[PDB]
C-alpha cells in the first residue's frame, strides 16, 4: 500500500489537470469501516488525520496565530475537532469556533448561530470547517453546485484570510462549490485530502495553502469538482486508523513566520515568493474582535 | 440563597445507580507524558486518558454557573488525565477528586509529595 500508513490520501496532480464530466459518486469501499483505536470517535480520528496532513505542508505559523473552525459543534453538544485543532496548534494559538447549534467547546471564544451572522474584525491566518447539510445527500436529483454557507465561506476567505494563509474546507459529493474550487486557484498549492478513516465516504478537505489574494491560475469549479469524483471513484482508498497511533510528531512546528502589514501596492513579487513558500503573513497584529448577528423580534399579540 | 447543587446531585445521581455523563472528548496522544491532572496539551501517561478539558467539566456540560464568583472553568481550553481505570467516567473523577498544588498530579494518582 504505502497510503494505508499515511494518515490520508490527497488528489494526484494529474487527476487535476482532466476535463472530466460530472458521474454519481459509486465508492468500492462504501460501507467498509475503520477499526478506531479504544474509545476514540470519528470525529478525533479524522480531524487527527487531517491535521497529520497539514504538518507536511507549507504552514505559515505565526506568534499569535489566529484560526477559527466552523461547523465545530456536534449533536453530542461537545466540539471533538476543536479539541484536536487546539492539541495541534501552538500553545496560546487564538482559536474561535462556531455551528449553528449549541455546543460546548475548549476554544477560547465560541458563537452559536448560522455562520453567515459571522463577523470579525480581524483577518486569519488558518480557516477550518466541517460545516455540512445532510439533506445534500439525495441522490435522486441533480448534483449542483451549492450556496448557502458556501457563499459565506468565499467571501470569508477573500476578505478575512490573511495572505500567506492556509484553508481547509469539508465538502462531499453533493456538498460543494464551484467558486470555492474556483478559489482554490489563489493559493499558491491546493489538494482534496480524504482521510484513511472516512475513506469509505465521498468527503474531502478542500485545502489551500498559502493564500496570495489573486488568481494564480484559472480553475473552472464544475469541472474540477467532475475531475475530483472522478478520482474517487477510480481509485478506491483502503480504510485505514495506522497513523493514529503514532502522535510523536503530531504537535505542529511553531515557525515564527513573520507578520507583516502592507498595502496593495507592496505586494511585488518577492513577496509573493515569500507568501508561496508559508514564509510571510500578511495581516494587522491587533486584537481578534468577534461577534454574531442577533435578529430582533417581539411575537406578543 | 438557593442554588442548585449540581455537583451533589450528580454523585447521588451516581450511586443510584445512573449511567456516567458520555461523550467526553478522548485524545489520541503517545501516552508518554508527565502524567499531571490538567494540561494546555494532552500528558497522559501509560495509566492515563488524556481528555478535552471542556468535556470534562459538570459544569460545561451541564450549562450551568461555574462554582467560582468569577465563573471561570478549570477544565475549558485544557487536557484533563484520567486514570484508565476511571476513563469511564471523567466528569465524576473530576468533581470526586482534587489536584496537588505543589506537583500538579491528582491527589491519590500520583501524587507523591506525601511520601517519606
Ligand atoms: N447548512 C448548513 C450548516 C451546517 N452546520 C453545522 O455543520 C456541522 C455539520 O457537521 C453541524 O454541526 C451543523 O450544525 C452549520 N453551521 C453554521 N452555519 C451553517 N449554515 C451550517
Ligand atoms: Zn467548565
Ligand atoms: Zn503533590
Amino acid at each position: 500500500s504505502s497510503q494505508a500508513w499515511q494518515p490520508g490520501v490527497a488528489m494526484p496532480n494529474l487527476y487535476k489537470m482532466q476535463r472530466m464530466l460530472l458521474e454519481k459518486c459509486d465508492l468500492q469501499n462504501y460501507g467498509d469501516s475503520a477499526t478506531l483505536p479504544k474509545g476514540i470517535m470519528m470525529n478525533v480520528a479524522k480531524y487527527t488525520q487531517l491535521c497529520q496532513y497539514l504538518n507536511t505542508l507549507t504552514l505559515a505559523v505565526p506568534y499569535n496565530m489566529r484560526v477559527i473552525h466552523f461547523g465545530a459543534g456536534s449533536d453530542k453538544g461537545v466540539a471533538p475537532g476543536t479539541a484536536v485543532l487546539r492539541q495541534w496548534l501552538p500553545t496560546g494559538t487564538l482559536l474561535v469556533d462556531s455551528d449553528l447549534n449549541d455546543f460546548v467547546s475548549d476554544a477560547d471564544s465560541t458563537l452559536i448561530g448560522d455562520c453567515a451572522t459571522v463577523h470579525t474584525a480581524n483577518k486569519w491566518d488558518l480557516i477550518i470547517s466541517d460545516m455540512y447539510d445532510p439533506k445534500t445527500k439525495n441522490v435522486t436529483k441533480e448534483n449542483d453546485s451549492k450556496e448557502g454557507f458556501f457563499t459565506y465561506i468565499c467571501g470569508f476567505i477573500q476578505q478575512k484570510l490573511a495572505l500567506g494563509g492556509s484553508v481547509a474546507i469539508k465538502i462531499t459529493e453533493h456538498s460543494w462549490n464551484a467558486d470555492l474550487y474556483k478559489l482554490m486557484g489563489h493559493f499558491a498549492w491546493w489538494t482534496a485530502f480524504v482521510t484513511n478513516v472516512n475513506a469509505s465516504s465521498s468527503e474531502a478537505f478542500l485545502i489551500g495553502c498559502n493564500y496570495l489574494g489573486k488568481p494564480r491560475e484559472q480553475i473552472d469549479g464544475y469541472v474540477m469538482h467532475a475531475n475530483y469524483i472522478f478520482w474517487r471513484n477510480t481509485n478506491p482508498i483502503q480504510l485505514s486508523s495506522y497513523s493514529l497511533f503514532d502522535m510523536s510528531k503530531f504537535p505542529l512546528k511553531l515557525r515564527g513566520t513573520a507578520v507583516m502589514s502592507l498595502k496593495e501596492g507592496q505586494i511585488n513579487d518577492m513577496i509573493l515568493s515569500l507568501l508561496s513558500k508559508g514564509r510571510l503573513i500578511i495581516r494587522e497584529n491587533n486584537r481578534v474582535v468577534i461577534s454574531s448577528d442577533v435578529l430582533v423580534n417581539n411575537e406578543n399579540l | 440563597a438557593f442554588a442548585v447543587d449540581a455537583a451533589k446531585a450528580y454523585k447521588d445521581y451516581l450511586a443510584s445507580g445512573g449511567q456516567p455523563i458520555t461523550n467526553c472528548v478522548k485524545m489520541l496522544c503517545t501516552h508518554t507524558g508527565t502524567g499531571q491532572a490538567i494540561t494546555v496539551t494532552p500528558e497522559a501517561n501509560m495509566d492515563q486518558e488524556s481528555f478535552g478539558g471542556a468535556s470534562c467539566c459538570l459544569y460545561c456540560r451541564c450549562h450551568i454557573d461555574h462554582p467560582n464568583p468569577k465563573g471561570f472553568c478549570d477544565l475549558k481550553g485544557k487536557y484533563v488525565q484520567i486514570p484508565t481505570t476511571c476513563a469511564n467516567d471523567p466528569v465524576g473523577f473530576t468533581l470526586k477528586n482534587t489536584v496537588c498544588t505543589v506537583c500538579g498530579m491528582w491527589k491519590g494518582y500520583g501524587c507523591s509529595c506525601d511520601q517519606l
